[PDB]
Formats: structure tokens, C-alpha cells, sequence
């Protein structure tokens, strides 16, 4: 019960360490991804931040939500984990799942 | 102008060759490099999903290194060593001491790789991952460092690997099977994969929220900084479990996930389940050691197992139950033995905890609690001989962990046994047998501190002889009571 | 010397007791019990008995160790009478 | 009964404040402390017959190998300042050459020589990553095997400087077979053949002083002076005024590895009976690295 | 090999010349350089003893920026503006908005010198200067900016010095005099030695220290990195001075600097002196402002100015009797008249602080605790409309502050006054009304906020429509009782 | 009545997110609130009339300076990052090029060309440091001044380039006045004479729009143009292969002040009057600019 | 409308405080000890005088501010009699 | 009195704020002044190090204390202000008075 429904989710994507990346990740999660929900639980450390099956962030709206020059690979200084298999380039990530549970 | 990486980067890894003047199995042997027959040319498929590359790294974990130092400088003077609760500093005590010279073990893990991998992307993969875990274990000595001044069980984030204290057995027990001990691709299966995508997150990122509450900013971004190396890493894993799939290899791939999951799984109850529960402030409890293991491992990790093709394990109902269970019975016996630990546990039982614990698992109070209570009476009744030990608890032939299970009102426990080889090992787990019986050359001829007491190697034959040998010298080296049973006076 | 690995009813787990050759189902109870009642099990009333771990029938409480064939480092559990 | 101290037990009884580099790097391999297991594990697991045999056993004795020092202490944290400031360097050396169009410049035919004797290069450098690897996880102490972890890393960089220029150069010259056609030549060229029968044959030197020695006192010192600086001196013959100074580059890192190979050394020799030993390996191998010289050698200056 | 800077850093400061298509006075005019007639050839031995170059200058700002942005990103979480005393709040709101854009306006000062001193070593100093003042202008808007969404007045970081408050004219009358509005000469003795050597310790370091006790990390990293840039470029004032000295201005030099100092001493008395001794909470009090006084200025700045071969000031006395009463007074009337200023006064009058206060300030209850008494039961008695002012205090001509004295048991105050070119002017010092003789022409036609009050440039001529005309446009911008009063429940 | 705000007032009324430039850089001079006080002082002191006369009353009007925008969008943090990897890598070409002696490759003689014509470079780049830092403390908004203060301290960053390199190859050479000579040879070389003329009258131009036309659109591009271009021509035909790596680094910050000029003009001539006051100051200014260009390349191309 | 400044015995700084062209010194008086008695200063019993700051010699209690010859904002102090 | 006396000190040397240079500057003060006694008044955000009449900290004692390569000028990352004059090289900063009060 517990267990199985807790197994049975699609949600993919970042978790943020505490720090300057948290908002603008939220708030390109949601500019990148319209029509999907962005949830996000605040842990205080982190920022666990999902949508179904797929979310996307990519560079040139990160850059716009944290307001100075960014490249895609600096990501990394403070991503400390993400849900879903990624797919990452030098304009975007994409956090997905090749099934449906 | 510069060119981007996607455009050459493929001939970064364009470095396997067919060999002349030894053999491919010379050259790759398969005890070292684990690749179980799959020819070379298979394994140019595999494709590291999150990439790296020289001048990128240097550049950027340069610039993770100089937001953890600036701010370990920055709040050296705010007393978190004087002003934390006490279970707090032990809980950076236990940590320091079980991990730092664990991640340093990593480098070899990743250095198996880096020299036997067939897969020319893992082989690099594999590079940046040894300059990683090098980071992480110079962090974790030098942020402990600082301490030593303070109070000598500090300097066990260097000793703890040297010495025979038990938790550090089981931690080398454990390393030494999953990370330094096994070719090149059960790394990749048991290390990168199984350890470093599921469980670690509990202890570096599940503990970065409370370190967070607990008002301990330095350790929260060491340990959160530490996991985004982790992050990258980690990913050379899965595309090896696909391709093992994808060349017939689905069933010894699946054994070795099964293997790993679990063996972290009993290692992190007794290390993070009390830190968790009990040693974290009950204000600083951002969630229990249960609903971070649903977070973290149910609904993380093992969703992504299921995404790569896999199934859950075999035991996942064992595993559930487990959950509920057992590292209440590791804290207390983690607790009860406190002198033969380098931290001070804390009990974490008054009763406002109490009521936490029985709101976060109905039914604790009759079940542990029970215990608690004739421990908490004598307390009271200053009968301090019957909150100390005057034997040796039984000790798994898997994990080198006590022998437990449910006390109280439906008491419920069982020992797994097996004589092999004209000897009796007992575990504490129908998993931990089978994990025996998966490999037995590896363990079989292994003693735990239980059978060396016991066949004369621990003199003298006594507690005391057994706290001696573990590396303790002195009795403030020893572990106890966190408060210094301050908690009873709330009962 | 005999080691055996014991678990006291209700206590949380199992322990190293090491009991003697010649001694009584009834000696080796009280030797258990000694690491156990009082220290994380409440005392209570009744015959405390012996048995192989998760097995079905006590051992006679007359019965010594080396009467009843136990193997060194063997586990039993200490249980009282239904 | 005791109090406590300023520093790790380990470091305590020396006079010295403990730096960074001692704090961080000494005495780590817990697997060097009984000499029946290695590992935490059965005594006979095969790591543990693997390393008995080709760590504990081998010729080359000390009895305290912790005690070895980096001549150049380095730690994670000063690596990675010092190489971003030297890759940096190189990379902003790229930017302006290619904006100032250097590639073309270059002397009639110096793309085939590049071709040839330059891009191939990537398979050598990554079994020298492979190769440093390996006396990584064997070395008896940590401050070895930090500076083993290192010089893995150093190889990987030069590893990939060579596949950016050959990626850059054929974007120039598309018709050289550059990025299409080393892997052919490192199998197949007479050239390349000495170099790959030296390094399959080392990658396969399995005792850690042997692999230590082979590598980083014939090995590695070869390739300087037979591979780096006679390519210095032919770009310099064909108008190639990049190449000498990534190659620049690349040579402070080696006379790092040569430095504190030759610390090692003389860590090493404090026991007599070691110099017999390193001598006959060097004598051992120097003939297989001699020959790859001269046929990498008659490649490059060949018609 | 790279060569040493003192074997080049000649070189960089051989960039003076004898001018010929235009002349020396014409290329350095008196009115802009302040050179007193000193020839070219004179200002060439001019030697900065706190040297940098421009290599080590971006590398080393690049690694102060890296820490200060680490550590403020590290700590959003802490709640800190959440969870601080109001009374420290308020200090953060007055800080940034007094602050941020008088470190942009000394850019200016800093520009001044790079062009038109005739000192070489100066002017490249100078160019340091105008960078580290950048700095520091952009970091006190960036810092800030985080707050503008969690309350108004945070906005006042960028507003205060765009509008006419009272406090904020009073800032500007003060930076456009020692900063902006005087010769290159004057700047270097009235700004870098006076300003920057002497009072600036008080608030981005004296402050740091209550800041560090209040647990905001944040904020006393940044002031004291900052701070570290300031004794650099502050150097750049002595190497000026002794110059003068040697050629024959002595005089000159003296009446700059007793000028500057006692402008910048009743600025640090309504600023800093309220912050230190009431809007810092009680524990987090390192020490009392008059303490710190002693420390920074008497201790280390004036013997700092002996040294150079200064004399005291003329005026010493007045000013060692002024640190004992000024601050008191204007706390007093700033909290009076909180809501003219864009952060929140706390009293700090609880009977725990009237006792410290008493031990800082032995007879403080019988002076300004008399005053105190009358509001506290007023507050007690809920006659909120006695806590309120109906009128405009009385502004100074000089500094733009209030006219105040001791009052309570041995009440004295005293206004000096001028009658000049046909108009009435009023001082609260001998050494205000001094300084406006020392250099009638830069003060003469200014009219404080009463003047134009009291002329019809504030309309409507009411305190309502004076509180318009100092920009405030809500009820919520206005400034209130920290606490909202809740001190007197303690009371 | 109102509630918070997620940014300053001023920045509060556009749609896009501010970003860190907007927040740290906008209207910031409030010397420009009161046309009739400049400054918070008497509205004749001396200084509130040099403003009104060479700010406020310039020809060259707009009413809304604030709203100029560096194209490159620098704040110190990002120029520091910018300049720290730019110039840690010039300091890393002198260090390798002295590694490899290349002062002492040059053709003959060409020490007697540095010294006459590179090292008193020096008074040049100190007077666009000067001028610069003039246009920041009289320009009438924060964003254009910011663009001068990073300006002014990349001519620093020039001037001690050349400081370096003249005591370095005083090292090799030390018989060509190099060092020793600089400040005779701008007060009486034929050749300095053209440009020293040019600066001093300049640096005398106090009205803020003229300041700004003459230094940045017709000095600053006749240095690129006449000076930089033709000294990387002339160490090419004199193997210095060094000076034109160094002038190429120079020439990326001269780009950068080229580039936020033309956008300043783009935005002055959105008021049409704007045109005719900005060409008549560079008809007035350009005819000093090319004499002192062909004066300095007489001086560089003759024996 | 006539501004003078005041200031208070006992209060802690000087105020502007507009009276009136014929007003008694009584009244001036009253009209600062508004801004002043009950605020800042107790009150107390005793004859409330005006004089001009600092100044030695009271202005008589029904002199008129015109009557008196002061200026506009020029200082007074509002004291008590000895 | 007070005044007075605050003001008849000569003493000298480095205010370091809160950071990791604090105890090897005071150590570095200690070993390179032998037979100067070092005051040290600690106020949590920075410290005053201080002796009489000059105080010398070497770029070779400092690296020493501190425990990493050290460069003299990048003291000033933390050298939040000082008394005395200073005199500073490649090898070594001074603080001193010229003149003994
Ligand atoms: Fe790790
Ligand atoms: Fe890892
Ligand atoms: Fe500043
Ligand atoms: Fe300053």
C-alpha cells in the first residue's frame, strides 16, 4: 500500500542544494515546461523540484531567472540529485522516464 | 572562436584498440575487469549520460571547493561546537568517522575502473570519479580536523578505518566487498548504481535538511556539495546494467543490485537510522528515517531501477518490513553498548520523543518501548550497572552487526544459520544468508570480532580486553550517554 | 566453557552467554537471564524454559548441555511456560 | 587517561604544525595494516590473493612507505587551482589561434604529418591514464597513490587537448583523415607499432613497483624526450607555433611526474637492497621503450 | 620566470610630464587638483605605502567576491529575517539604505584624484579606489534586494539617497562636502585619511561585531571584507598629507582634517551611535558605542594622526565630552520622530538596558531616563498620541541634524548661531558653526529641510505634508517602534 | 497604501525578471535630481557649478541617460572574472616566453624600436586612464560611468603590461634607454609630440558629451587603428612573436570600449539634435587624431 | 505667524514652535510647553518664564512677542523661576 | 584621564576579520616578535593583534601557520584594517610608529 504507491509515480527531476539556484530552477522549471505542474518540496537543504515524466530546464531561461551569464554545465555546482534518467547539453537538461508507471 | 564539446567529444573516448602483443583477456582480465566474456566491441555503445570534461572540471569543482572553504571560514566562530545539542555532535562524530577514509577506499573503486573497464567512456568517467572521492575524503578529514582540539573521539575520522572497533568493521566489511574487492563492472553494478544513486542520498542529503533545521550550515553545504560530485559520477552505472542487459547478462546483473541494495541497506540502519530518530534534536527532525527511506529509496531510487528494465528485488517485502523495524533495535543496541562507539548516543527517549515515535511508527511504545522503560526506571533509581553490558552481543557473519529483532508485546525474532564447510554462521537476515551463498570464496574465511573473541586472538578474554582491542585509549575515547542521562530527569 | 548465542523473551536481541558443560536447562535460564531481566526485560512471574532458537519443544529443565547435544555457538531461545 | 591533541595521532609527535597536505593525504590505505587480508574479507578473496601477491610481495621494500612526500604537496583543492590556471591558459591559447587563423598557416603537408604522428597520439596518452591508474589502486601508501591519482587526471588532460585540436585541425584540412583514421594507425602503422607493444606490455606489468618503475621512470620519460620535444622542433620546421606551446604546457605536468617519481626513488633507497632491484627493472624495460623511440622517431621524420 | 613587482613597479607610477601644448595649471586646475601651488616635480616623491598592481588586483577581488556571494548564498535559509530581533533589522534597513549609494557617490571621490592629483602613485591608487568603491556600491544594493519583497523599507537600500529625507539629506550634505564637492587634494585628506582610516572601523567593523554576536553571518562577513579594500585605498591619505607637511601647508593640511573629522563624528552619532547602544539587542551588545569610540578613534585613529606629525584638534575636549551625551540625544529624537525614517527605532529602554546603560553611562537615568520615564507611562498608559510629535525639531545649518542637549536633572543646551550675508543660521556646536566659516561659499545659500519648510517649498506646510516631501509614499514606509512598543510590558 | 515589491521602485514597472546588472548599475547618480544643485551643498559652490556647466549645460542632451545599457552588461564581479582569466593568461605568455628567452630571438635592433616607440607607450595609456576616469565623475548616469570606470581600469591594465615588459626586456637589452628614456622621448621625440599634443588638449575638453566623443570616438579608435595594428605588423617582420598576443589581449578590451560607445551614440541619437553635436566634435577633434597617427607611424616605419 | 525655536527646560533638544506676533510671553510659553510637558518633561508646579537662549534676563510675562523685539526664528528658552 | 591614557599607546599591528587567517596571524606575531609580548582582543567578527612599537609578519612564517601556499599580498583578503604604518613586501608585512608616545 504505502510502499506500492509510493513506487507508482512518473515525477522526474532536480533536487537544488540550499542556495542561490533554488528559485530561478523553480521558476525556469515552470517557465520551460508550460502545462505541466512543477511541485517542489522545500527540505531547507535541498529542493526537491518534479513534474510528470519530463522536465526540461534550459539555459537561456536559467540564465534569465538568475540574472547573470550561466552555462549549462555549472548546473552541477549545485544539483544534488534529480529523479529520472538525464539527458544533458549545452542548451538544456532533461530529466525523463522512458516507462509509465 | 572555441568549438563546443559536443563536437569533440567522441574522440575523448575513442580509445579502444584491438591488442597484438598480449591478449584482450591479458589485458583485460576478467577478475579484475568483471566483463564477463562481452567482446570489446560491444562495449563502445556505452554512453555516459551526464558528461564531463577535463578543462570543465578543474574549472568548476574549483569553484565548488572555494564555496565550501569560504564558508567553514566564515562560521568557524558561530559555537556550533559548544552551542549544539550534544546528540548533534555526535552525530558529526559517527559521520566524519564512518565516511571519510571510506570515500577515500572510493578512489580505488573508481580506479578499478578507470584501469579494467572495457567501456572507453566509463575508463573516463571512471577518472573524474577518482579526483571526486579524493575530494571528499580531504574534506572530510580537514573539516574534522578543526576538532581534535575539542575532544579526542574527532581524531576517529582518521582512526576509525585503522582500528577493530566493531561499526568500523562493518563499515571496511561492507566497502571492501561492494567498492575495492570486486572487478571492474560489479563497481559499476554495486558501487555506482546501487550505492551511489540509492542510499548515499539518505546520508548526505536526507542529513543535510537536518543539519539545516539544526542550525549547522557548515556541514549542510559540505554534505550537499559533496553529493553533486555524486550526482555525475554516479551515472556511470546504468548504461553499464544496459548493456549487460542488452549482451544476455540481465540475471547476474539483477543478482549483483540485489546483493548491494541490501548490504547498504543494513549498514545504513545502524549508522543513519539513529542518527535520524534519535541523535538529531526532535525540533530538527525535518522527517523521519522512514519517510526519508520512502522519499529517497522507494520513490526514488527504486523507480529508477524499474525505468533501467530491472525488477525489485526479490526481498522487497522483507525490505518494507525491515523499514518499520530495525534500526530502532540497532539504536538501542547501538545505545546500550554506547563504550564501544567513538560518538556518544543519544537515547532520544524522553517522552515528547516518545510521542514523536510512536506518531511516526503506531506501536513503538509497546514494542521498544517496553525496553526503554526498565532502562529509564533504573536510570531513575540510579542503578547505573544495569544500563551498562557485561557481555558481547551476537555478531552477524554478513554485515558484523548484532543479531536482532521486534522486543516488547509480540517480541518477534530470528536467526538465519548455515554450516558450511565444516562451520556455523549465523545472520541476521534470510537476505544476508543468501548474500553468503552468492559468493562464498568472499566471506568465507572472514571472522567477525565475535568469533576472534572467542578463539582466543582478543586477550585478555574479557570487555574490557575486547574495548582494548577495538583501538580505545582512554575512557573518554569511549562513547556515552549523549546528555549524560540528563533525559531522565524529563521522565 | 560452553558459548552459546541466546535470546531472551522480549528482550531485542540475541546475546553471547557463555554457560558451563554440566549445567541445567534451569542454570543456563538464569545465566540469560542475568544479561536481560532488569536490564531491558521487566521481571515477571513463571517457569523459565529452554529451547533450540524458533523450535517447538523445550528442553527438560533437569536436562544439562551436554545431555541435550548443542553445538558450541549454537543459538536457544529463553522463553517461560505457556 | 589522556587529553586532547591539535592534530591526527599519526601527525602528533612531529615538532611541525601539520599543513593542508598532511592533514588531508597521510596514511589512508588501511588495507596495508594486516598483511594477511588486505581487505576487510575472507583472507584468501581473490582481491586479497591479488594484492598479497602484487603489492605485498613485491620486491620493492620499505617499511614505512607512508612516510613518502609529494615534493610538490599537493592537494585536490591547489591541483585544480593550478591546472584551471594552466588549462585555462591553453584554452584561451586556442581561442585566439584559431581566431587568428593559425591552422591555415602552416606549412604544405604539416596536416598529413599531424595526421600521422600527432592525432594517434590519444591512444598512447590514455594508456598512460590506464597505466597511472593502476599504480593508483596498488601503491602501499597514500601520498603515492595521491600523486598517481594526479598524473591519471594530467593524462586524461593531455588525452584531451589532443582530441580538441584534432577535432579543430580537420576543420581546416577535412581531407587528412584526421578524427577518422588513428585508430588504424596505433594498430597498424610500423610507427606506432613500438609504442604499442611497450604499452600493452606495461599495462600488463601487474607487481607495483614494476608497474611504477616501467612507467614512470622508462616510460614517461621517454615519451619527452623522444615524442614531445622532437614534435616542438618539427612545428617549429613547418610553422606550427601552437603545437610548441600546448606541448610547453603538457611537459610542466610531466617534469612533475618526473619529480616526484624520483622522490619516490629516493624514498625507495633508503633501503639498500632497493637499488638492485629498480636498476634491473629500468634494465628490464629500457630496450622495449628505446625501440619505440626509434620507430616513432623514423615515422616522424620520414618522407 | 616572471619578475618581482618591486623590480617593475616603478615604472608604473614614471607617468608624470611636463605639459607644453597646454599649461601645468591649465592641465591641473587648482580648483579640481588642490595642489596649493606645489609644482609637478614636487608630488613625484609621493609614495602609496599600501601598494597593489593590476594583475594581483583582479585575481585577489576575484577570490573576496567568490567568499562574500558563497556565504550569503549558503545562509538564505537561516531565517534570519525572520527570526532577528526587529531591533537588528532596523540596523540592516538603516545601514544599506544610509550606505549603499555613498559607496557609488565615492567612486566619484576616487575618480576625482585618478584624474587631477598631480601624485602619479596616487592616481593609480585612485584607480583601485574607484574599483573597490564599485565593489561596494554593488554589493549593498545586491544584498539587500533579496528583501524588497519581504518589506518596503528595504527598498529605501536604493531610494534614501534619491529622496529628501531628513536623514538622507543630512548623508548627502556630508558626502557631496568630503567626497564629491572639493578639489583631489581635499579629497585624499578629508576622505582616504580622515574618513576611511578613522570613522568607517565603527560601522563595518565595530558593527561586524555585533553583527557576528547576533548570529548574521551575512552581513559581518560582507562589512568586513569590504572593509578590507578601505584600508588599501584609505592609504592613499597620508603619503598626501606629509607631502603638504615637507612643502610648507601644514596649516592647510591641519584645517582639513579637523574639519572632516567633526563632520564625520555627528553623522557616526545619529547612525551608529542609536544602532550600538539601543537597536542592537541587549546581548548582542560587544561593546557600548563610547567603548568602541575609544577603541577606533581614540586608540587607533588619533594616535594614527599624532604619528604623521598632526596635532589633536583644537577642539578634543568638546568632542571627548560629546561622546559621553550626542548620541543619547539623537537617538531620542530619531525615535521620537520614528516615522521620518525609513527603519523602525527601538527604544531600547527596558529596565535590563537602562541598568547597562547606566554602567556604560553612569548618570544616564537622571538625564536622558527622565525623558524616558514620561514616554514609558505615557506607553503604560496608552496615551499614544503623547509618543507622537505634532512639530518639526529644530535642524542644524551644518550637519542637517537636530539641536539637542543633556536634559533631566542638569539639563543643558546650547545652539551657536550666525547671523551671515543677511540671513540667521544656527549651529550645535563651536565646531560646526566653524566649519561654515572656514568655507562660507560651499554652504552659504543650502537650506536645511526647516528652511525650506519654513520658506513654502514643503506643501502642504504641515508634518504630513513634510513626510510627503521626504518621499514616503505608505503608512508602511514610515518608521515605527521596533517592537511596536511591546518594551513596555517589561516595563 | 501599498505592499512589497520584488525589486527597487524604479525597476519594479518593466516585465522581465531584473537582473544583476539592473539591480547593482541603474540610477544611481543622484547628483542629477536638481538641475540647480547638482550637490547637497550651496547651489554656487564651486564644484555645483562646474557640474551645471560642464554636465548639466552640455550640448549633448537626452532625458533619460539612465536608461543607457552596457551591451556587454559587466558588474565589477563579472569584469573581475572577465579579466582575472584574461590577464592570468598574459602573465602565463610572459612566463613561458621568457622560459624560452624569446626577447633575445628578435632581429637586430628591434630593441632600439621597443625603446623608442612601445615602451613610452606608458604616458599614453596613463592619459586614457586620466581621461577616462573624467568622463566617469562628469557623465550624467551610473550605467555610462560604470562603462568609464572599468575603462579606466583596463588602460591601468595596459600602462603596466608595458611597464613590465619594458623592465623585462631591459633585462636582455640593457644598453637602449629602455626604462630610463620614456618621459624625454614623449616630451621630445618628433613622433610623441603628435599624440602628447592631442592628449593634453584633450584632457582639457571638461564639457562631459565632448569629453566622451573625443576619447572614445576618435582617440580611442585611431590607437587601435594606427598604433596597435601597426605594432603587431612591424614585431611580426622583427620575430616578437610575444607583442602581438599581448596587443591582441589589449585589442579585446579596446573592442569592449568601442562597443559600449557606439551604444551610448545609438542611444544620444534617439534625440535627432544629438547628430549635428556629435559630428561637429568629431570633425573638431579628428584632424589632431590623424596628425598625431602619422606622426607616430613616421617614427615606427623610419630608420 | 511668527516661527521662533525653543527650547524646553529639562527636554533634550530645541523645537520649531510658530507663534503668534502678540502673544504674552505667558503664552509663547504654553504654546512650547505643549510640545514638551507630559512628552518629555514632568510637569511641576511654578511661574513657566521666557527668555531669549542662553540669556541671563526674563522677558517680562506680558510682553508681547513685538513688544519684544525678537526676531524671527531666533531661539528661546522656556524655564521655571529660580 | 580616559582620553589620555587610550591615547599614549604604541601599539601595533593587524585587525583580522573572522576567518581561517585569525590564528595563524596570531601565531605568525608571536614566532617572528620574540620577546614582544603579542595582545590579542578577540571580538568574535575580528580580532586586534597587536605589539608595541612595530610588528612584523613574514610571508615564510605565515605559510608556515596557515598550512597552504601563501602569498604575501593576498593577506589583504583579511587584513580588515590595522595600526600603525605599514611597510609590505614580497616577503613580509610591518606594522611600526615612527614616533614612541
Ligand atoms: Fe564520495
Ligand atoms: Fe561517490
Ligand atoms: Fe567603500
Ligand atoms: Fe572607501
Amino acid at each position: 500500500t504505502l510502499a506500492d504507491q509510493a513506487l507508482h509515480n512518473n515525477n522526474v527531476g532536480p533536487i537544488i542544494r540550499a542556495g542561490d539556484l533554488v528559485e530561478p530552477v523553480i521558476e525556469t522549471a515552470e517557465i520551460d515546461n508550460p502545462g505541466k505542474e512543477i511541485t517542489v518540496e522545500d527540505r531547507r537543504a535541498y529542493v526537491r523540484i518534479a513534474a510528470e515524466g519530463e522536465l526540461i530546464l534550459t539555459r537561456k531561461t536559467l540564465e534569465e531567472q538568475l540574472g547573470r551569464p550561466f552555462n549549462m554545465q555549472e548546473l552541477e555546482i549545485n544539483l544534488a540529485s534529480f529523479a529520472g534518467q538525464i539527458q544533458a547539453d549545452e542548451d538544456q537538461i532533461r530529466f525523463y522516464f522512458d516507462k509509465t508507471m | 572562436a572555441m568549438h563546443p564539446r559536443k563536437d569533440w567529444y567522441e574522440l575523448t573516448r575513442a580509445t579502444n584498440w584491438t591488442p597484438s602483443y598480449v591478449t584482450e583477456e591479458q589485458l583485460f582480465p576478467e577478475r579484475m575487469s568483471g566483463h564477463m566474456g562481452i567482446p570489446l566491441e560491444k562495449w563502445e555503445s556505452y554512453d555516459e549520460p551526464y558528461k564531463t570534461s577535463y578543462p570543465e572540471y578543474v574549472s568548476i569543482q574549483r569553484e565548488k571547493d572555494a564555496g565550501a572553504y569560504s564558508v567553514k571560514a566564515a562560521l568557524e566562530r558561530a559555537k556550533i561546537y559548544e552551542n549544539s545539542d550534544p546528540g548533534w555532535i555526535s552525530t558529526l562524530k559517527s559521520h566524519y568517522g564512518a565516511i571519510a577514509v571510506g570515500e577515500y577506499a572510493a578512489v580505488t573503486g573508481e580506479g578499478r575502473m578507470a584501469r579494467f573497464s572495457k567501456a572507453p567512456g566509463n575508463r573516463n568517467m571512471a577518472t573524474f570519479g577518482m579526483m571526486d572521492e579524493l575530494r571528499h575524503g580531504q574534506l572530510q578529514l580537514f573539516f574534522p580536523h578543526e576538532y581534535c582540539k575539542k575532544d579526542r573521539q574527532f581524531d576517529w575520522a582518521w582512526r576509525a578505518y585503522h582500528s577493530n572497533e566493531w561499526a568500523a568493521i562493518a563499515a571496511k566489511h561492507f566497502f571492501d566487498d561492494i567498492i575495492t574487492g570486486r572487478d571492474a563492472i560489479s563497481v559499476a553494478i554495486m558501487l555506482t548504481f546501487s550505492f551511489e544513486t540509492g542510499f548515499t542520498n539518505m546520508q548526505f542529503l536526507g542529513l543535510a535538511a537536518d543539519a539545516a533545521e539544526a542550525g549547522d550550515y557548515t556541514f549542510a553545504n559540505l554534505i550537499s556539495s559533496i553529493q553533486t560530485d555524486e550526482s555525475r559520477h554516479a551515472q556511470q552505472g546504468g548504461p553499464a546494467l544496459q548493456l549487460l542487459i542488452e549482451n544476455g547478462k540481465r540475471e547476474e546483473a539483477q543478482k549483483k543490485v540485489d546483493m548491494a541494495i541490501w548490504r547498504a541497506w543494513r549498514l545504513f540502519a545502524v549508522l543513519t537510522g539513529p542518527v535520524m530518530d534519535y541523535y538529531t534534536p526532535l525540533e530538527d527532525r525535518s522527517q523521519s528515517f522512514k519517510e526519508f527511506m520512502y522519499e529517497w529509496i522507494i520513490g526514488q531510487f527504486e523507480r529508477s531501477l524499474i525505468d533501467l528494465g530491472l525488477d525489485k528485488p526479490w526481498y522487497w517485502d522483507l525490505f518494507l518490513k525491515d523499514i518499520d523495524e530495525l534500526h530502532h533495535s540497532y539504536h538501542m543496541g547501538v545505545w546500550y553498548w554506547r563504550t564501544t562507539a567513538w560518538w556518544n548516543p543519544a537515547a532520544g527517549v524522553t517522552p515528547e520523543e516518545r510521542d514523536w515515535l510512536e506518531e511516526k511508527y503506531p506501536g513503538w511504545n509497546k514494542r521498544w518501548g517496553r525496553c526503554w522503560d526498565v532502562i529509564t526506571e533504573n536510570v531513575l533509581n540510579d542503578r547505573m550497572d544495569l544500563v551498562s553490558p557485561e557481555t558481547l552481543p551476537s555478531v552477524c557473519n554478513m554485515s558484523q552487526i548484532p543479531l536482532v529483532g521486534v522486543p516488547g508485546d509480540d517480541w518477534n525474532i530470528e536467526v538465519f544459520s548455515l554450516e558450511h564447510n565444516g562451520r556455523l554462521y549465523h545472520f541476521g537476515s534470510e537476505v544476508d544468508r543468501w548474500v553468503f551463498q552468492q559468493d562464498p570464496v568472499q566471506y568465507q574465511n572472514h571472522m567477525n570480532i565475535v568469533d576472534r573473541f572467542l578463539a582466543g586472538q582478543i586477550q585478555p578474554m574479557t570487555l574490557e580486553g575486547a574495548l582494548k582491542y577495538m583501538g580505545f585509549q582512554s575512557i573518554e575515547e569511549m562513547g556515552k550517554d549523549a546528555h549524560d542521562f540528563a533525559w531522565a530527569d524529563k521522565c | 566453557a560452553f558459548p552459546v548465542h541466546a535470546a531472551f523473551e522480549k528482550d531485542f536481541l540475541v546475546q553471547l552467554v557463555v554457560v558451563d558443560l554440566n549445567d541445567s536447562m534451569d542454570q543456563v535460564a538464569e545465566k540469560v537471564a542475568y544479561h536481560c531481566v532488569n536490564r531491558r526485560v521487566a521481571p515477571r512471574e513463571g517457569v523459565m524454559r529452554v529451547r533450540k532458537h524458533r523450535s517447538t519443544e523445550l528442553f527438560p529443565r533437569d536436562m544439562t548441555i551436554a545431555e541435550s547435544g548443542l553445538n558450541p555457538t549454537e543459538v536457544i531461545d529463553v522463553v517461560f511456560e505457556e | 587517561s589522556k587529553k586532547p591533541m591539535r592534530t591526527w595521532s599519526h601527525l602528533a609527535e612531529m615538532r611541525k604544525k601539520p599543513s593542508e597536505y598532511d592533514i588531508v593525504s597521510r596514511k589512508l590505505h588501511y588495507s596495508t595494516n594486516n598483511p594477511d587480508s588486505p581487505w576487510e574479507l575472507s583472507p584468501d578473496s581473490p582481491m586479497n590473493l591479488w594484492y598479497k601477491q602484487y603489492r605485498n610481495a613485491s620486491p620493492l621494500k620499505h617499511d614505512n612507505w607512508d612516510a613518502f612526500t609529494d615534493p610538490d604537496q599537493l592537494v585536490y583543492r591547489t591541483y585544480n587551482l593550478m591546472q584551471d590556471g594552466q588549462e585555462s591558459y591553453v584554452q584561451s591559447l586556442f581561442d585566439q589561434f584559431n581566431e587568428r587563423e593559425h591552422d591555415q598557416m602552416v606549412r604544405e603537408g604539416w596536416e598529413h604529418t599531424m595526421a600521422r604522428c600527432y592525432s594517434p597520439l590519444r591512444y598512447l596518452f590514455h594508456c598512460l591514464q590506464m597505466s597511472s591508474a593502476y599504480v593508483q589502486q596498488m601503491a602501499p601508501a597514500s601520498t603515492i597513490s595521491n600523486c598517481c591519482i594526479l598524473q591519471t587526471a594530467d593524462s586524461l588532460r593531455w588525452l584531451t587537448h589532443t582530441a580538441y585540436r584534432t577535432h579543430e585541425l580537420s576543420l581546416t584540412y577535412p581531407d587528412a583523415g584526421l578524427g577518422e583514421h588513428e585508430r588504424e594507425l596505433w594498430e597498424k602503422e610500423p610507427g606506432w607499432q613500438g609504442l604499442r607493444e611497450l604499452m600493452e606490455k606495461q599495462l600488463t606489468a601487474f607487481d607495483w613497483g614494476e608497474a611504477f618503475v616501467s612507467l614512470n621512470l622508462v616510460v614517461k620519460p621517454m615519451i619527452v624526450e623522444s615524442i614531445f620535444k622532437p614534435l616542438q622542433q618539427q612545428a617549429w620546421e613547418n610553422n606550427d607555433t601552437l603545437l610548441p606551446l600546448l606541448i610547453d604546457s603538457q611537459l610542466k605536468d610531466a617534469e612533475r611526474h618526473s619529480r616526484w617519481s624520483k622522490a619516490l626513488v629516493k624514498h625507495a633507497l633508503e633501503n639498500p637492497d632497493n637499488h638492485a632491484v629498480i636498476e634491473g627493472w629500468i634494465e628490464k624495460w629500457r630496450p622495449l621503450a628505446d625501440r619505440a623511440a626509434e620507430a616513432y622517431l623514423s615515422m616522424l621524420s620520414s618522407d
